[PDB]
């Protein structure tokens, strides 16, 4: 059969949310995405065998309310939470959006995946072992992508869908 | 601020 997955993208202004969103489910990197754009995507994919409809919201302009977030961070079943490696107030932003979603969803247990975005730029601020260490801390998965190679991007939406799995046979 | 859904918000920018 299939299952469906509600997902939701987040993190700062330019961390390469649009960008990881276009890949996969254009299979191919857009280098100009309009920053203002909110959207959902729908895109069906195979992943671990089975067929599965990927509902994708690429969130934008997270300053003010929204309301397709209004109802995506309500029905959302699992985050992204992506920052830039190149860009450190990104990294120190993920902690924000992680206590956010917790409030919204009124839970400890809300499945998400920490993602290192832009990996193939050659001006690193933010050493993976700080990533990988607040991920651990979260008890949440960490994958490192690049958007411009597609490096890691099928691993970190699939990633995600393997822990929304879990959630749901609690 | 950040502010993905009412009613919550954080001041991130400080
Ligand atoms: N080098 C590089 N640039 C990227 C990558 N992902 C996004 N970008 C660039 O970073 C900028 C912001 O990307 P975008 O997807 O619009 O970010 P958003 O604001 O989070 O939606 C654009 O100029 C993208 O081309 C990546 O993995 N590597
Ligand atoms: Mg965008």
């Amino acid at each position: 059969g299939m299952t469906e997955y509600k997902l939701v993208v987040v993190g700062a202004d330019g961390v390469g949310k649009s960008a990881l969103t276009i890949q996969l489910i254009q299979n191919h990197f857009v280098d100009e995405y309009d920053p203002t754009i909110e959207d959902s995507y729908r895109k069906q994919v195979v992943i671990d065998g089975e067929t599965s409809l990927l509902d994708i919201l690429d969130t934008a302009g997270q300053e003010e309310y929204s309301a397709m977030r209004d109802q995506y961070m309500r029905t959302g079943e699992g985050f992204l939470l992506v920052f830039a490696i190149n860009n450190t107030k990104s990294f120190e932003d993920i902690h924000h959006y992680r206590e956010q979603i917790k409030r919204v969803k009124d839970s400890e247990d809300v499945p998400m995946v920490l993602v290192g975005n832009k990996s193939d730029l050659p001006s690193r601020t933010v050493d993976t072992k700080q990533a990988q260490d607040l991920a651990r801390s979260y008890g949440i998965p960490f994958i490192e992508t690049s958007a411009k190679t597609r490096q890691g991007v099928d691993d970190a939406f699939y990633t995600l869908v393997r822990e929304i799995r879990k959630h749901k046979e609690k | 601020f950040l502010r993905l859904a009412r009613p919550f918000v954080s001041f991130i920018c400080g």
